């Protein structure tokens, strides 16, 4: 059946069906082993991103719409929950934590000649 | 630099008048001797160019190359000797000769100080390569594919000729020491808009830029490997030391005028990247991959950074080096399989054990591993590009992907997998094979520990 | 029945993963990144046969 | 099913011949026919790193910096020869 | 050492033997290899696809299954794994 | 020379079952030694106050008004 | 997690503080003269000791005491217990102020609660 | 040394968890044919049930055993 | 992998096929043994009735219903032994099955060792070449009349024969090169 | 569910119904595509097993493919729509997407290091 | 990197709950341990992330050579399912592998103790996002259940291996060095935790439940993955829950994204930018 003539250039090559060799049975003596392809058999068109250590078409145990609406469901109600969190953070009883001088304002590389407003903590 | 070149021509009167059983160890043992005599350019112990005569000169970026080129022909040389072993002992001693004649050729045009010197050898280069492509070409195409690589670099050709007298003209010599020292400062008309395209067009075809690339693909298909190996390794690379010499005139134009090119390299890297994906001639993967590392270098010679200047130095050579070394090993595969097919071939690991080790070594120098002056040349270009626009890390960036992906499938599916069944049986390695790899990756491996030699001109 | 070339790649794997550690200046954690990545790639696949390692 | 009468001989001949294949690919006696040290690579080895970081690393600038040695309140300083001075008496006991 | 010790025929033989000695369906004392299943000791078209499966549990390996719709004798099973398993005793 | 077992439990070499009952011993050596001198596993040593009986003047809560 | 979050999230949080800005009142607020922290430690003992910024808290000297005794007693590290109880219980002493000033902050807010109400009179 | 193998007669499901499971399939009527080659499982040596403390506390004996003594010394 | 495919499958084949599929994919479902050996006892059960369907069309409404209950009723990662394809160790010792005439291209030094192999390995190849005349005139004279062609190849049918396109039947790379 | 074969995750062997039919015309390819088959295996099979060979056995089917994919293209080229405005966005599309993409970036660069925004500090290289 | 860091450790070790393959669930608790690792970096806490980085090394790498001498010593069986009673077959890799499994599971006064719980207690402490508290937390009692999977089914259980046994750990070459890890993953954590440098001035003051939570999820963890595995033995057929495959086949994160992209971008390099 050769590929429809819309001249990109197919040709006379024939369509054959777009299955990967991963399927092709894995247990016959095929001359090409690992292309699991026989001496003679037209090759198909892409076999380049069919061959094994590429592309698949295995049929799956579940569907591949299921599968894409459960993996991006799964992955947008994740990325939902954690803005429901981002919005109620959980955060301990505990007040801010209080660094000694001025938020060690000259240690945190402060300008030594300017003094900075006082930051002062008290007791309690 | 007349030891880097009258010896040279004499090597061509020892390759006739040699007899015929030794003509070959004659030719490559004293043009081994040849590089010894060409590093001795090398010697620059101070920032003044070494101006040795009147006609001919060597800079820093000309000297990397000057020595590559010298170094090469005894290698070209080596890996011809086995196809071209079954010739009349008068092709031989023509294509010896040919090979000779490059290099004496692209070692004066690397060495040239005045620009039209280095339009008549740049142009002329391609009577060597067009022979040695054509004449001893395998494939039924090569007629074609030297007609293309004789038009596109002619049609380009022309237009810097009438640039480069037309600039003798405006300025009154075309002598590259002056041209720097002189004030030559273009008027971003329309016409000089002109000019730049003009002189910059023939260097960007034989550097293949995307748009007129076809014709490197084509031409190292059907080329014997030893005009592969030139047309890689130096004969793409003169088009970038053009660039670099004649865009020191057109000093004010190529700030806006080489947008038009940049984006057709950097879009063309990923592209030509991709496309040795899933071709199935592995040279032609190497071909493409060639486009792509050299798409890289007209995006430096053209933003015109200091940085990107010697990462373009930096690549060049090493990219030159790593190139040769893929292509005489896809030859090395092409003569015991006699078909370019990649996917034929598989698992050769276990039946070539070293080979594969140079496979590895080559495939890792051409994508960027680390402790390699291939990756500190991808580097530094890719900072330039980056301070150019923040944008171009997402371009050079879908490009590092592609090269690591393209790299490592020629060694997965050349080098490893099952064996191939029955192919002709694969006679073992020759030691010539594996030396005239050696040869081009244990310099790879020297360079890369001091680096300041091949940096360029600008640091 | 090629053990010694295994240790040999388990070192190089452990020269390069340390100098990824010990690597004041970042171009060396690139010389350490990317070589623990085509020593992996090397031994994760050792047995090259197998499609499956390749892969 | 069951093999075909024919192919019950194809596989029972060849299987013979690979039993035999096997056998021959078995080496007979004498087929292969062939025609402390620890401080040695640790002791060996050191010299030279030391001879190397003694005498080219110490000896250029900034080649080996550390971070200062720590000093707390009360400990003396080796060099100058001064005494740390003893901190601000902590007025707590409460564990 | 840690990898077992090579099988032998002559043990393979017993191994594939006894256990059919030990499916209920198979009498423990006819079970004579060249017996075949379906002719000789009464097996149904099914249960041979259980008897190649306890087989390739015995022995550890998947006995394809055009390789398996033939085995029938109770020694084809012998040379088969054998051949498979390359021993030429 | 250990033989492979059919149908049977393995026999086992005296050091294997000793150097196995050794690691985990001493495991539990090692947890209930620690335990014993360091039991902050539970409580840590310091006991969280509770925030709500803080008289409101250890707070500064002004009299209300 | 806890239920102080539920009181903010759940229910209303106008009497429940914003962890962001926990001193939202006047810091005198509450008490006359409140005497400030205190800190043994030198600006300059700290940087002698090479502590980590955020080390430098009000209990950066029992800290320094610490690793005082870790250097010291190098090849015994577990005999220098004592002198981590010590700076472990200055922090949780200090954590728990942390803890005071939260809950201060807290009820103040609600006598703004209360004191409005109270404070609005009906007429 | 032509390794010999156990009497095939002495498998019997009697006295393991295949007997149970082959008294429910005998109530359906089924016959459960191949449960005597799964025998050696629960047959000996591996016949012990196996309990997740066991595992957990293996040992624990005398580790607690050398703790007293240290303890004491 | 050693007999040749068949054309189009029977209908047996497609169920005594499934018995297998289904029952190995009932003992990835059933870790436990007891557990196992019932479930599928029972499984049986399910093929034993319907064996005898005389109704062809009903027989394969009984399969095409089968293998879809099935499909949706298996485990996403079946226990597949480990050396058979799909497994963890498929073609893990191909890397040391190289294929046996790469050692014509040996040094005569190294050769020279490893003697008397090589004295039956020149025995094996004279009985390769001095019947490859009878074995392919033989697949030819067995050429049936032209029609139907499967990929069997014939037996020897006479002494002295070898059985033919045996070459690499025999002679093949061993499975463990270890 | 029924498994729904997507051009990926395809109907398997089972579950197809083209498998489930006896109809004597389709047993009728069925047995003679092995016949092709057959025939090519037995044109491998004692042409690779042969004693006396040292030529290399071609599989001209990989030889009709790699023509078919780089020396068959452009003798069956023929520029129709669907062919020639999708040859120009892909040639074209991007090469103008990204120009206003770096031209804007280089733009508000320029723009912001004349007015004296753009720090470019401690950037002592380029 | 927080949130990321928390979106691996439950995606990693929910998928490893149901993977039948020991090396498997092994690299999947690689994965689950070093999302943890993420979760430290992002709440700001290096020192603590290199301090689980190296108990890590420890218990992982004996668990992996545990499963290596079980894989070896059995026909190359790297399946949970055909693997068991390895506890009274091979109790030196047993008594082994149920160290590092409690490593794992963050046994107290183990390696996984000194620096593990540092790290849960800080999220239960700090102001963090809360689906990632909630992850991080019930990732950890699935690290206990997929480290109960381990046990049960490789160790626990009646024997399912192939019926002729052949196993030899004796070796010097095997417990050598599984002995000297074991050293290391029993006492390793004691050593580095006293003798490396005060830092991150950890929070030891909390309300009691979030003090022990990291203990009592363990615990429970294996609780109720114990009654998991105390279920399947009823001749009674559970099968799995629709999610459970999802599970199994790694979130389908495998099938979808590793068969749409390497498709859609080769078809577009021959197709359309090198043919077109
Ligand atoms: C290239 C320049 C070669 C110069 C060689 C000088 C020595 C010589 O006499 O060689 C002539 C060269 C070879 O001649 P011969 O040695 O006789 O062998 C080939 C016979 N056709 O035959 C030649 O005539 C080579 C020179 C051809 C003319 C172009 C020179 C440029
Ligand atoms: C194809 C690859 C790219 C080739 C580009 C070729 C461009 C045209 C040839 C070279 C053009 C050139 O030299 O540019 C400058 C020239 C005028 O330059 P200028 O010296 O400023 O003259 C005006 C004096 N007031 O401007 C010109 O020469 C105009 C040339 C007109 C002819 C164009 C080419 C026709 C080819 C047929
Ligand atoms: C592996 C990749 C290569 C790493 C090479 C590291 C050593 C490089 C080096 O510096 O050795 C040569 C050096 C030559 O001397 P020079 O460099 O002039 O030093 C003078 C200092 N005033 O030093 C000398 O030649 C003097 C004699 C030195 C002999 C011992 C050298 C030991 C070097 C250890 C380097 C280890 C680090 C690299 C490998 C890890
Ligand atoms: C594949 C990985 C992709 C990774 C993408 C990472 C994106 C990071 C964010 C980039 C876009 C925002 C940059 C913000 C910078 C500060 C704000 C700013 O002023 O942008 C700079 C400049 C102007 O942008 P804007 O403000 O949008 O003004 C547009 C006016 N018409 O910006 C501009 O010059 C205009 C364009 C801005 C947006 C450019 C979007 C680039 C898209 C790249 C697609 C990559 C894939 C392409 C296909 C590959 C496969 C074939
Ligand atoms: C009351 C006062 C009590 C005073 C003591 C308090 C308890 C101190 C306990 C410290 C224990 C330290 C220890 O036992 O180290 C063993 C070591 C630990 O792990 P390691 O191999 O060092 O790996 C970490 C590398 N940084 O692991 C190893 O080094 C493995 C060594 C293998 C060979 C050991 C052979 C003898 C085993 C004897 C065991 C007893
Ligand atoms: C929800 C979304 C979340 C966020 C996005 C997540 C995904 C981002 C992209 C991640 C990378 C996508 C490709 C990943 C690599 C890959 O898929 O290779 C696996 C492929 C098949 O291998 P597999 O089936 O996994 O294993 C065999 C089991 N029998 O093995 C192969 O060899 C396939 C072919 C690989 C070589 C060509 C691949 C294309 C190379 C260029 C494009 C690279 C991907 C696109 C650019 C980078 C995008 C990040
Ligand atoms: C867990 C996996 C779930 C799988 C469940 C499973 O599919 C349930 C099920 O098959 S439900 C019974 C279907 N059972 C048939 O489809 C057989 C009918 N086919 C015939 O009867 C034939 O006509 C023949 C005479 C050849 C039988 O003879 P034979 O036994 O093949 O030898």
């Amino acid at each position: 059946e050769p590929y429809p003539d819309d001249g990109m250039g197919y040709g006379d090559y024939p369509m054959l069906p777009n299955r990967s060799q991963h399927e092709r049975d894995p247990w016959y003596q095929w001359d090409h082993s690992e292309l699991r392809m026989n001496w003679g058999e037209p090759i198909h068109w892409d076999l380049d991103m069919y061959i094994r250590n590429r592309v698949d078409t295995s049929p799956t145990p579940v569907s591949w719409d299921v599968m894409c609406k459960h993996l991006f469901g799964f992955v947008a109600f994740m990325v939902f929950m954690f803005w429901v969190g981002h919005v109620f953070p959980s955060y301990q009883p505990v007040g801010p934590k209080q660094y000694p001088y001025n938020n060690l304002y000259l240690e945190r590389g402060g300008d030594p000649t300017k003094e900075p407003e006082p930051v002062v903590h008290y007791d309690i | 630099m007349l030891k880097i070149i009258l010896p040279s021509l004499m090597l061509l009167p020892l390759t006739w008048l040699s007899s015929p059983k030794k003509t070959w160890t004659n030719v490559t043992s004293y043009s081994f001797l040849i590089s010894l005599t060409s590093l001795t350019l090398l010697w620059q112990t101070d920032e003044n160019y070494k101006n040795f005569s009147n006609m001919f000169s060597s800079d820093p970026l000309s000297t990397p190359l000057i020595i590559l080129t010298a170094w090469l022909l005894p290698l070209m040389l080596m890996a011809s000797q086995n196809h071209l072993k079954k010739d009349n002992n008068v092709l031989q001693k023509l294509y010896i000769s040919m090979l000779i004649s490059l290099q004496i050729l692209l070692i004066m045009t690397f060495s040239a100080t005045e620009l039209i010197m280095f339009y008549i050898l740049f142009e002329a280069t391609l009577i060597p390569t067009l022979i040695i492509i054509t004449r001893w070409g395998n494939q039924t195409e090569r007629l074609n594919a030297g007609i293309y690589f004789l038009f596109y670099t002619l049609i380009g050709s022309i237009p810097l000729l009438i640039a480069l007298i037309l600039i003798q003209n405006h300025v009154g010599t075309l002598n590259l020491m002056i041209l720097s020292f002189t004030t030559h400062t273009l008027d971003a008309s329309w016409s000089n808009n002109l000019l730049w395209l003009a002189c910059m067009m023939a260097f960007l075809i034989k550097m293949p830029l995307y748009g007129v690339h076809l014709w490197l693909p084509k031409a190292h298909v059907e080329a014997p490997i030893a005009g592969s190996m030139i047309l890689a390794a130096i004969l793409l690379k003169l088009g970038s030391y053009g660039m670099i010499r004649i865009s020191i005139i057109l000093d004010p134009l190529t700030k806006y005028m080489a947008y038009p090119f940049i984006l057709l390299s950097l879009w063309g890297m990923i592209m030509t990247s991709s496309i040795c994906l899933r071709q199935t001639d592995l040279k032609s993967l190497i071909a493409y991959s060639s486009v792509s590392h050299m798409a890289l270098v007209i995006a430096s010679i053209m933003i015109q950074t200091p940085w990107s200047f010697m990462g373009a130095t930096m690549l060049m050579i090493a990219h030159g080096l790593t190139s040769s070394l893929l292509f005489c090993l896809a030859n090395s595969n092409y003569e015991r399989i006699h078909s370019r097919t990649m996917i034929m071939a598989r698992g050769l690991q276990m039946v070539f054990p070293l080979m594969a080790t140079w496979w590895l070594m080559a495939s890792l120098a051409n994508l960027a591993l680390p402790p390699s002056i291939n990756l500190m040349g991808e580097l530094f270009i890719t900072m330039s590009l980056f301070s150019w626009s923040n944008f171009t890390i997402i371009l050079m960036g879908i490009n590092i992907i592609i090269t690591g992906m393209y790299s490592m499938y020629m060694i997965i599916t050349t080098q490893r997998g099952k064996l191939t069944n029955h192919m002709i049986n694969l006679q073992p390695s020759h030691t010539r094979e594996l030396t005239l790899m050696a040869l081009h990756m244990i310099p790879l491996i020297l360079l890369t520990t001091s680096p300041k030699l091949i940096t360029g001109l600008t640091m | 029945p090629n053990i010694n070339r295994f240790i040999k790649y388990l070192t190089l794997f452990l020269i390069t993963m340390l100098i990824l550690t010990s690597a004041n200046n970042m171009f060396q954690l690139f010389i350490g990144w990317e070589g623990v990545g085509i020593m992996s790639f090397l031994l994760i696949g050792w047995w090259y046969g197998r499609t499956d390692a390749n892969t | 099913s069951g093999y075909t009468p024919d192919e019950k001989l194809r596989l029972q001949q060849l299987r013979e011949l690979r039993r035999r294949w096997l056998k021959d690919q078995e080496l007979s006696p004498r087929e292969p026919v062939l025609p402390l040290f620890a401080v040695s690579h640790v002791l060996i080895p050191m010299w030279f790193v030391h001879y190397y970081v003694k005498y080219h690393m110490a000896t250029k600038p900034y080649t080996i910096v550390s971070s200062k040695p720590r000093i707390f309140p009360g400990d003396t300083i080796l060099e100058t020869g001064e005494v740390i001075p003893p901190m601000r008496d902590f007025p707590d006991q409460h564990h | 050492y840690s990898d077992a010790p090579p099988l032998t025929l002559d043990g393979i033989k017993d191994r594939v033997l006894y256990v059919l000695k030990l499916y209920d369906k198979i009498d423990p004392e006819k079970l004579s290899v060249n017996s075949h299943f379906m002719k000789d000791l009464g097996l149904d078209s099914l249960d041979q696809v259980e008897i190649i499966m306890a087989m390739e549990d015995e022995f550890g390996f998947e006995i394809p299954d055009i390789d398996a719709e033939k085995l029938m004798c109770p020694q084809e099973i012998v040379d088969y794994i054998a051949d498979k398993k390359d021993v030429y005793e | 020379h250990i033989q492979p077992r059919y149908r049977e439990f393995p026999q086992l070499t005296r050091s294997q079952v000793i150097q196995g009952e050794f690691l985990s011993s001493l495991m539990w050596f090692w947890i209930l030694w620690r335990f014993w001198h360091d039991s902050d596993a539970v409580l840590g040593h310091f006991s969280y106050p509770d925030p709500s009986q803080w008289t409101d003047e250890e707070l500064g809560i002004p009299p209300d008004d | 997690m806890g239920a102080h979050l539920t009181r903010r999230y759940l229910w209303d949080a106008s009497v429940e503080p914003d962890p962001e800005k926990i001193p939202s009142f006047p810091p005198d607020l509450g008490f006359p003269e409140r005497k400030e922290r205190v800190m043994v430690a030198t600006q300059q003992e700290m940087m002698d000791a090479q502590l980590t910024l955020q080390q430098r808290d009000y209990c950066a000297h029992y800290l320094i005491r610490l690793l005082k005794c870790k250097r010291d007693s190098f090849p015994n590290f577990l005999a220098c217990k004592h002198e981590q109880h010590d700076w472990d219980y200055c922090e949780h002493l200090d954590y728990v102020k942390r803890m005071k000033e939260f809950e201060r902050e807290r009820r103040l807010l609600q006598r703004k609660k209360r004191r409005a109400l109270k404070e609005a009179r009906v007429a | 040394g032509k390794m010999e193998l156990p009497d095939y007669r002495q498998w019997k499901i009697e006295g393991t968890p295949l007997e149970t499971v082959q008294k429910k399939l005998a109530a359906r009527g089924l016959r459960d044919p191949w449960a005597r080659n799964e025998a050696w499982r629960y047959m000996g040596g591996f016949a012990g049930n196996i309990t997740f403390p066991s595992v957990i506390l293996k040992g624990f004996k005398w580790g607690f055993a050398a703790f007293v003594v240290a303890l004491g010394a | 992998a050693f007999c040749a495919p068949p054309a189009y499958l029977t209908h047996q084949q497609k169920v005594l096929r499934l018995y297998k599929r289904a029952l190995r994919h009932l003992e990835s479902w059933c870790i436990h043994r007891d557990k196992y050996r019932y479930f599928a006892c029972l499984m049986r059960a399910r093929f034993e009735e319907h064996k005898n369907e005389k109704d062809m069309m009903r027989a394969t409404q009984l399969l095409r219903e089968a293998e879809e209950e099935f499909w949706q009723n298996q485990h996403p990662q079946p226990y597949i032994f480990p050396d058979s394809p799909g497994g963890t160790s498929f073609e893990r010792y191909e890397c040391y099955k190289v294929p046996e005439w790469c050692l014509d291209y040996w040094h005569p030094s190294e050769k020279a060792m490893y003697p008397d192999y090589f004295s039956k390995r020149e025995q094996w190849k004279k009985l390769r070449m001095e019947s490859w005349d009878r074995e392919v005139k033989q697949l030819q004279e067995e050429t049936s009349p032209d029609g139907i062609m499967t990929e069997a190849l014939p037996p020897a049918r006479r002494e002295g024969d070898l059985p033919p396109l045996w070459w690499h039947i025999v002679t093949r790379p061993r499975e463990r090169p270890t | 569910s029924k498994y729904k074969p997507a051009p990926l995750a395809t109907l398997p062997s089972t579950l197809d119904p083209a498998e489930y039919d006896v109809s004597p015309e389709t047993r009728r390819a069925q047995v003679e595509r092995l016949s092709i088959r057959a025939r090519l295996k037995r044109e491998y099979l004692l042409q690779y097993n042969d004693p006396k060979r040292v030529s290399h056995i071609e599989d001209p089917a990989l030889i009709r493919w790699t023509y078919a994919r780089s020396a068959n293209i452009y003798p069956n080229f023929r520029p129709t729509p669907k062919n020639s405005l999708l040859g120009a966005v892909a040639g074209f599309g991007p090469l103008i997407f990204w120009y206003y993409v770096f031209k804007t970036d280089r733009d508000r660069k320029e723009r912001l290091i004349q007015e004296g925004k753009l720090d470019r500090k401690f950037n002592i290289s380029y | 990197m927080l949130c990321l860091g928390a979106l691996t450790t439950l995606f990693t070790a929910i998928c490893a709950l149901t993977q039948n393959d020991i090396k498997k669930i092994i690299a999947f608790s690689t994965s689950s341990q070093l999302g943890l690792m993420m979760v430290t970096l992002g709440m700001n806490q290096p020192h603590l992330a290199f301090l689980h980085i190296c108990t890590h090394a420890f218990f992982k790498a004996m668990l992996f050579m545990c499963s290596g001498s079980i894989i070896h010593s059995l026909a190359d069986e790297q399946d949970i399912r055909k693997m068991g009673n390895i506890t009274k077959i091979m109790p030196f890799t047993s008594s082994c592998l149920v160290i590092g499994s409690l490593a794992l599971t963050g046994m107290p006064f183990l390696t996984g103790f000194y620096s593990k719980d540092l790290i849960i207690e800080a999220i239960n402490t700090c102001n963090t996002n809360a689906w990632a508290l909630l992850i991080t937390l019930i990732a950890t009692s699935m690290t206990a259940m997929y480290s109960m999977r381990i046990i049960y089914f490789v160790t626990m259980t009646k024997p399912r291996f192939p019926p002729l046994i052949s196993i030899n750990e004796n070796d010097p070459d095997l417990m050598n060095p599984i002995k000297r890890l074991a050293f290391g993953s029993i006492f390793a954590g004691f050593v580095i935790s006293y003798n490396i440098p005060p830092t991150s001035i950890p929070v030891l003051t909390m309300p009691w439940f979030l003090k022990t939570t990291a203990l009592i999820i363990s615990v429970l963890g294996f609780l109720i993955a114990l009654e998991l595995n105390n279920l399947t033995m009823k001749l009674s057929m559970n099968k799995a829950n629709p999610y459970s495959s999802f599970s199994t086949l790694l979130g389908f994160f495998p099938s979808i994204i590793h068969r749409i992209t390497p498709m859609k971008s080769l078809n577009l390099s021959l197709k359309t930018s090198l043919t077109l």
